[PDB]
């Protein structure tokens, strides 16, 4: 099974996601499960960073 | 015969990474 990711971080895809890396200087991710978004800034999701 | 046990759940996950003008004549 695929664990959700960790509060602070954000899945590298926004389907099917292999590494989970931490929010960058500057932003914060408030909920637990965040992934990144193609579509706009690369570094944000509707629940990401 | 009975059947055997369940087997035991996996260990815990893993933690997480770390971080002067001059004067006149």
């Amino acid at each position: 099974q695929c664990t959700p990711c960790a509060a602070g971080f954000y899945a590298n895809a926004p389907d099917s996601a292999t590494s989970c890396r931490a929010c960058p200087r500057g932003y914060y991710g408030p909920y637990s499960g965040a992934y990144a978004d193609n579509l706009g800034d690369e570094f944000e999701g509707p629940r990401g960073c | 015969p009975p059947p055997p046990p369940p087997p035991p759940p996996p260990p815990g996950t893993p933690s997480t990474p770390d971080a002067a003008p001059p004067p006149p004549p």
